[PDB]
C-alpha cells in the first residue's frame, strides 16, 4: 500500500486522538468511524472531509459506491482502497474491517488512490 | 464526522 502521511494523525497525537476514539465509540455505538484520506500524489479528488461514519454492515464495494460519487469519479475509473496497508475484499463488511483493523485510537483508516501498487 |  502507499506511504501514507495521515493529516489526521500529524495534527494530534495519539492521547487525543485515543479520547476522541473513546467519544465516538460512546455516543455513536451502531456506527464505524472511519478516517478516510488520499494516497500522496494520487490525481483524484481531494474529500472536502476525512471524518465517516458508516453502518456496520455496508460492505467495501458499497463503500467505493458512495466514495466514487463524493470524488466525482465513474464506474469505470480507477479506484483502489488500502487498509492495514493492503487492498481488502469487496464483500467484507465495514463493521468486519473494523473488527480486524481498527487502530488503538478506535478509528478505522481507509487510504484511497487511482493506483494499486507501490513500492 | 458525517454520515458518508
Amino acid at each position: 500500500g502507499p506511504h501514507m502521511k495521515w493529516a489526521y494523525k500529524e495534527e494530534n497525537n495519539f492521547e487525543k486522538r485515543r479520547a476522541e476514539g473513546d467519544k465516538i465509540r460512546r455516543k455513536y455505538p451502531d456506527r464505524i468511524p472511519v478516517i478516510v484520506e488520499k494516497a500522496p500524489k494520487s490525481k483524484l479528488h481531494d474529500l472536502d472531509k476525512k471524518k465517516y461514519l458508516v453502518p456496520s454492515d455496508l460492505t467495501v464495494g458499497q463503500f467505493y459506491f458512495l466514495i466514487r460519487k463524493r470524488i466525482q469519479l465513474r464506474p469505470e475509473d480507477a479506484l483502489f482502497f488500502f487498509v492495514n496497508n493492503v487492498i481488502p475484499q469487496t464483500m467484507t463488511t465495514m463493521g468486519q474491517l473494523y473488527q480486524d483493523h481498527h487502530e488503538e485510537d478506535l478509528f478505522l483508516y481507509i487510504a484511497y488512490s487511482d493506483e494499486s501498487v507501490y513500492g | 464526522w458525517e454520515e458518508l
